[PDB]
RNA sequence: CGCGGGGUGGAGCAGCCUGGUAGCUCGUCGGGCUCAUAACCCGAAGGUCGUCGGUUCAAAUCCGGCCCCCGCAACCA
RNA sequence: AGGCAAGGAGGUAAAAAUGU
RNA sequence: CCGGGCACUCUAACGGGACUGCCCGCGAAAGCGGGAGGAAGGAGGGGACGACGUCUGGUCAGCAUGGCCCUUACGGCCUGGGCGACACACGUGCUACAAUGCCCACUACAAAGCGAUGCCACCCGGCAACGGGGAGCUAAUCGCAAAAAGGUGGGCCCAGUUCGGAUUGGGGUCUGCAACCCGACCCCAUGAAGCCGGAAUCGCUAGUAAUCGCGGAUCAGCCAUGCCGCGGUGAAUACG
C-alpha cells in the first residue's frame, strides 16, 4: 500500500488488463470486493463499525 | 473415472464440455 | 486476543446502522467510498464538537448527513457560519445535494465515544493514566448508567512495558443482545507512541 | 530364515540337493516328496524361485533347530574393560588383574583403561606401568592388541586372549 | 498446445528492425526485450539477442525454428545441480 | 491379425483389440470401424479374413502409426532438442516441461527416488 | 462415551420383510451410502439362494448368523510391559454386529464374479457351518481358548 | 627363511569346516515418534568374500601361488 | 437370601535419559 | 398454456408452540428414571457469541503509529526476468489401483447462489473447446443449468485391462498487447507408477462420517484438485 501505488487510482492503464482494483481505504492489493472495493481486513471493520449499511454478521 | 478429461466423469469433473460430454 | 466489536454484534437489532442507503451492485461502492469520506473530513473537522454517530442517508441521493455531537455551537459557528462552510466542503468532496442534520448529544457521557476521547485527550496531556481512567468511569456511573468500562492499552504514560490499565463498574454485559452497550473507541495520538482506548457504557436492556 | 518342507512345494519339478550336496536331477514334486519320506528327511525348498526349485532334502524343523543352537553359541566373545587409575591400590590392581584372567578364559576380551586427570606428569608413566605390568601378569591368557596409548585423560590397552 | 487464433504475434519492434534490414542485407545482433513474438520467416538467418532478464543473448536463427516464440532459446532461469 | 506393423492383439472386441496399435487409442478405433464398415460387437478371433483386411487397409493408408510414429516423435524431439530451445533443453536433462512446478513431484520425469543427505 | 451407555439405534425393518437384522446386513454391505445399490445387492444375493438351497433366504441368512456368532473372544490390554489377549464374553448385539461384519469381509474375500453371487455363497456355507467368515470367527474362538490363561485380566 | 592361523556391506564380528542357502551388532541415509535432542521403532541403501585362477552341474566354502595381517623361532638392525 | 463392615488373600497398578 | 383461484407448496414478515408444564416412581431440595399427549422433551438441532489472563504467540507487509535508518536513493517509472528454479525431504489435497466397478446410451430428482457489457435462450458452422447470428432478463418472473451418484438397457470379464490417467509428441479453442519462460481448455495420439501401502498417524457420535455433484468469491483468463458455501444418497459403532 504505498502511496506510489495508487497508480491504480490513476485512471489510465496501458493496457486494461493491469487495472487491479485495489482496496480503497488502505490501497491493500490482495483482498478486494467487487461489491465494496474493499480489502478483506477493511471491510471487517467498517461492517463492526456499522457503516456498511446493511452488512451483518451472518447466521443461518 | 474422475480424473480422466478423456471420459464423460471426468469432463464434469474438469467443469467442460466436448467431444464426450455435448451440451446437447 | 478474542473480544468481537460489541456494536458489530449487536447490528440487526439493538442499535441500526450508522449509514442507512440502499444501492446496486453498479453504486453501492462509489456511494460508500464517499460516505467514507464524509466521515473523515467530518472527523478531522469535528474533533473540536466531539463527535459520535456520524449517520447518513441517501435518501434519493439527498445525502443527509448527521452529527450527534458534544458541542453545537463549535460546529454551528457563533451563530450559523462554520456549519455552512463544513458543508460547502462536503458538497466540494461529495457532489450531491448534501444536509448537516446536527445534534447534540444531550447526557455527553452515555456517548462512549466521546467519552473514549476525552480519555484520549487527556492522555494526551500527559496525565495520571489509571487516575484519568478512574475519573472517567465514575463520570460514566453518574451519568445514568447501568454499568460501565474502561480498558486503556499502550505504553501508559511513557512506560517502555506494553500494558493494560484496566477498570470497570457495574454491569457490563458483553455477550447478551439484548444488552445494548455503547462501545466507544479513540486512538490517543500520542508522543512517545500511539494508545488505545476502548470504551465500553452500558445505558441499558431491551 | 524358513523354507517349504516336502509337501508345501508346488514348485513344479524340484533341484533335488540331498542334506549331502548330492543332485539327483528335475524329479517331480511329489517323486522327491516320497523319496524324502522313505529317506526320513524332508524335501525343504531352498530357492523355490530358481532353477529347478532347490529341493534340499533335510529335515526343515531339525536344521532350524541346528540353525538356532548355532545362532545362540555364537553369542556366548564380547569386550570387557577394566578402568585402572593413575594411583593404585595393589589388592585392588590385584582383583582386577583376576578379573580380567577370568574374561579372558571364558572368551572375553578386555580393554584396559586408566583414569588421568590432568596431572599428566608421570601420569602416562605410571599407566604404562601399570598397563605393561598387568599384561605381563597374564600373558597367557590374552596378548595385547592395543599397548598402553594415550586418550588425554585415560590410558587404554587392549588384551586379547591367546587362543580361540 | 498452440496458442493464437488468426495473428500470429510478432512484435513492432523486431517486426519493423528486421524487415529494413532486409533491405540492408543481413544484420549484426538484434538486441531485443521482447520475447513475447514469434520467429516469423522475416528473421530466419539473422542473429537475435532475446533479454535474458539480464543479458542480451544470441540466436543464431534457422528455417525449423520459424513456429516458436523467441524467449524460448534464452533460457531465463540458471542451472538445476545443487 | 497384424494390423499395423506385425500389430496382432486376440480375443477382445474389436475396437479395444485395435486400441493395441501404437497409432491407435479408443476414439480412432472406433472411428475407423465406423468407416471401414465394421460391427464393434465382433472379436479379434471372430473377425472373417476380407472385413480383417480392409479395417488393415484403411488404417495403414489413413495414419502414421507404430514404428513410423515413434521415429515421428524421436523426430519432433529432436527438432526442439538441437534448436537450444526450452523444450529441448528439458528434455535433455529428464525434465518436465508443459507447465509442471518441478519442486516435489517430477518423478515420472525423474524415474524413482534418489535421496540425499541434509 | 464417557457418561451414558450411549443408545443403540432403531431402525426401519425390512420393506421386503419387517427385518431389522437383514436391514443392518444390508447396511453393512453398503459402502459409500450406496442403500438402493446393496439393498438390490442383497436381493439379487437372496434370489441366488432360493435358486440354489430353496429355503426362503431371510431363514437361512439368520442361520447362517448364528452360525458365525462368536461367544468369547480376544481384547488387548497391556499389564507389566506384556501386551494380553484378553479373552472375554462378547455382548449379545455386539456379537451380532462382529458376525454381520465377519459376513461382510469373507464375502469381499471371496474370489467369485458378482456382488449378490458373492454374498449367498458366503451365506450358504456359514449355514453349512464352513467358508470364511465361521473359519474366523473359530480362529476368534480358538484365541480366546489358547489364552484362556489370562481370563482373569477382566475389564 | 620356517610353520601355524586369518582376509566378508563404512567398523567390529558369524558363516567356510557341511558345494549350493551371505546373517549380527555399531555406524551412513530417509521417515516416524517429541515441544526439541538423545534413546526408541520403522524402512532404505550398502558385501562377491584379499586376489590370480582352477575346480564343480555349481566355491566365501576345495586347492595353490602372490599380497598381506598375526606370534614365535631369526643374524647385521 | 441380601446389607455392609473388619480381616486374609491374590491380581493390577510396568518401563521411559535429558533442556537457550 | 390461458382464463380462473388462493386451497397446497412456496416465499417472507409476524405470532404461537416445549415450560421438565401432566401422571407415576425415587429425591429433604434441586433433580433424576419412566410414561403421556406433542411436529419436537428435557439445553430439539445447528449457528453467531469466547471470561481474568497466559503464550513478551502473530502482524509494524492491511492500516495506525514510537524510535532509528535511507535520501539522484533502500524513493519514482518502466521493459524483461523472478516469485513457478529442483539430486532431495515433509506438510495438506486430488485422483486412482477396479467389477457394490468401468464405458456408453436414454431417463429422473436438488438446494443454494450468481448475472449487465453480465449471464447467455435458441439457430446455424464445427468431432470439439468454441465461433457466428440472436431473443430474454435488469431478475422468484429470462438465463448459468446438464446436477451427479441413481434407475432402465447395452457392452466390458479379473487383465495392468475399456482399471488408471501421469507424462510426452501433434494439431487446435479462448482471454488478453501479449500464454516462451508460466494459462485454462478441446481433440488425436502416448498410456507412467500403482494389485489398497512399513513404522506410524489423522478425522469423525446422525442426517454425521463416507461418497456424489451444484453455486460462489477473487477474477480478462486461470494454474481452484484450494477456500467458502448448498443440497443428493447416506451408514457404522460408543462394553467401558
Ligand atoms: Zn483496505
Amino acid at each position: 500500500a504505498r502511496k506510489a501505488l495508487i497508480e491504480k487510482a490513476k485512471r489510465t492503464p496501458k493496457f486494461k488488463v493491469r487495472a487491479y482494483t485495489r482496496c480503497v481505504r488502505c490501497g491493500r492489493a490482495r483482498s478486494v470486493y467487487r461489491f465494496f472495493g474493499l480489502c478483506r481486513i477493511c471491510l471487517r471493520e467498517l461492517a463492526h463499525k456499522g457503516q456498511l449499511p446493511g452488512v451483518r454478521k451472518a447466521s443461518w | 473415472g474422475k480424473g480422466d478429461r478423456r471420459t464423460r466423469r471426468g469432463k464434469i469433473w474438469r467443469g467442460t464440455y466436448g467431444k464426450y460430454r455435448p451440451r446437447k | 486476543g478474542n473480544k468481537i466489536h460489541p456494536i458489530g454484534f449487536r447490528l440487526g437489532i439493538t442499535r441500526d446502522w450508522e449509514s442507512r442507503w440502499y444501492a446496486g451492485k453498479k453504486q453501492y461502492r462509489h456511494l460508500l467510498l464517499e460516505d467514507q469520506r464524509i466521515r473523515g473530513l467530518l472527523e478531522k473537522e469535528l474533533y473540536s464538537a466531539g463527535l459520535a454517530r456520524v449517520d447518513i442517508e441517501r435518501a434519493a441521493d439527498n445525502v443527509a448527513v448527521t452529527v450527534h455531537v458534544a458541542k453545537p455551537g463549535v460546529v454551528i459557528g457563533r451563530g450559523g457560519e462554520r456549519i455552512r462552510v463544513l458543508r460547502e466542503e462536503l458538497a466540494k468532496l461529495t457532489g450531491k445535494n448534501v444536509a448537516l442534520n446536527v445534534q447534540e448529544v444531550q447526557n455527553p457521557n452515555l456517548s462512549a465515544p466521546l467519552v473514549a476521547q476525552r480519555v484520549a485527550e487527556q492522555i494526551e496531556r500527559r496525565f495520571a493514566v489509571r487516575r484519568a481512567i478512574k475519573q472517567a468511569v465514575q463520570r460514566v456511573m453518574e451519568s445514568g448508567a447501568k454499568g460501565a468500562k474502561v480498558i486503556v492499552s499502550g505504553r501508559i504514560g511513557g512506560a517502555e512495558q506494553a500494558r493494560t490499565e484496566w477498570a470497570a463498574q457495574g454491569r457490563v454485559p458483553l455477550h447478551t443482545l439484548r444488552a445494548n452497550i455503547d462501545y466507544g473507541f479513540a486512538l490517543a495520538r500520542t508522543t512517545y507512541g500511539v494508545l488505545g482506548v476502548k470504551a465500553y457504557i452500558f445505558l441499558g436492556e431491551v | 530364515k524358513e523354507y517349504l518342507t516336502n509337501e508345501r512345494i508346488r514348485a513344479k519339478q524340484v533341484r533335488v540337493v540331498g542334506p549331502d550336496g548330492k543332485q539327483l536331477g528335475i524329479m517331480d514334486t511329489r517323486e522327491a516328496l516320497r523319496l524324502a519320506q522313505e529317506m526320513d528327511l524332508d524335501l525343504v525348498l531352498v530357492g523355490p524361485n530358481a532353477d529347478p526349485p532347490v529341493a534340499r532334502i533335510m529335515d526343515y524343523s531339525k536344521w532350524r533347530y541346528e540353525q538356532q543352537m548355532a545362532e545362540k553359541e555364537a553369542r556366548k566373545t564380547e569386550v570387557k574393560s577394566i578402568k585402572f587409575r593413575v594411583k593404585i591400590d595393589e589388592h585392588d590392581y590385584q582383583t582386577k588383574l583376576g578379573h580380567i584372567k577370568r574374561f579372558l578364559q571364558e572368551g572375553h576380551k578386555v580393554k584396559v583403561t586408566i583414569m588421568f586427570r590432568g596431572r599428566e606428569v608421570a601420569h602416562p608413566e605410571l599407566g604404562e606401568r601399570i598397563l605393561n605390568r598387568v599384561t605381563e601378569d597374564l600373558k597367557d591368557l590374552a596378548v595385547v592388541e592395543m599397548k598402553p596409548e594415550m586418550l588425554g585423560r585415560d590410558m587404554n590397552m587392549l588384551l586379547a586372549p591367546v587362543k580361540v | 498446445p498452440r496458442s493464437l487464433k488468426k495473428g500470429v504475434f510478432v512484435d513492432d519492434h523486431l517486426l519493423e528492425k528486421v524487415l529494413e534490414l532486409n533491405a540492408k542485407g543481413e544484420k549484426r545482433l538484434i538486441k531485443t526485450w521482447s520475447r513475447r513474438s514469434t520467429i516469423v520467416p522475416e528473421m530466419v538467418g539473422h542473429t537475435i539477442a532475446v533479454y535474458n532478464g539480464k543479458q542480451h543473448v544470441p540466436v543464431y536463427i534457422t528455417e525449423n525454428m520459424v513456429g516458436h516464440k523467441l524467449g524460448e532459446f534464452a533460457p531465463t532461469r540458471t542451472y538445476r545441480g545443487h | 491379425a497384424r494390423i499395423a506393423g506385425v500389430e496382432i492383439p486376440r480375443n477382445k472386441r474389436v475396437d479395444v483389440a485395435l486400441t493395441y496399435i501404437y497409432g491407435i487409442g479408443k476414439a480412432r478405433a472406433k472411428e475407423a470401424l465406423e468407416k471401414t464398415g465394421i460391427n464393434p460387437a465382433t472379436r479379434v478371433k471372430d473377425l472373417t479374413e476380407a472385413e480383417v483386411v480392409r479395417l488393415r487397409e484403411y488404417v495403414e493408408n489413413t495414419w502414421k502409426l507404430e514404428g513410423e510414429l515413434r521415429a515421428e516423435v524421436a523426430a519432433n524431439i529432436k527438432r526442439l532438442m538441437d534448436i537450444g530451445c526450452y523444450r529441448g533443453l528439458r528434455h535433455r536433462r529428464g525434465l518436465p516441461v508443459r507447465g509442471q512446478r518441478t519442486r516435489t513431484n517430477a518423478r515420472t520425469r525423474k524415474g524413482p527416488r534418489k535421496t540425499v543427505a541434509g | 462415551a464417557r457418561r451414558r451407555r450411549a443408545e443403540v439405534r432403531q431402525l426401519q425393518p425390512d420393506l421386503v420383510y419387517g427385518d431389522v437384522l437383514v436391514t443392518a446386513f444390508i447396511n453393512k454391505i453398503m459402502r459409500d451410502g450406496k442403500k438402493n445399490l446393496a439393498a438390490r445387492i442383497f436381493y439379487d444375493a437372496c434370489k441366488i439362494i432360493q435358486e440354489k438351497t430353496g429355503q426362503e433366504p431371510l431363514k437361512v441368512f439368520k442361520q447362517a448368523v448364528e452360525n458365525v456368532k462368536p461367544r468369547m473372544e480376544v481384547r488387548s490390554r497391556r499389564v507389566g510391559g506384556a501386551n494380553y489377549q484378553v479373552p472375554m464374553e462378547v455382548s449379545p448385539r455386539r456379537q451380532q454386529s462382529l458376525a454381520l461384519r465377519w459376513l461382510v469381509q469373507a464375502a469381499n474375500q471371496r474370489p467369485e464374479r458378482r456382488a449378490a453371487v458373492r454374498i449367498a455363497h458366503e451365506l450358504m456355507d456359514a449355514a453349512e457351518g464352513k467358508g470364511g467368515a465361521v473359519k474366523k470367527k473359530e480362529d476368534v474362538e480358538r484365541m480366546a481358548e489358547a489364552n484362556r490363561a489370562y481370563a482373569h485380566y477382566r475389564w
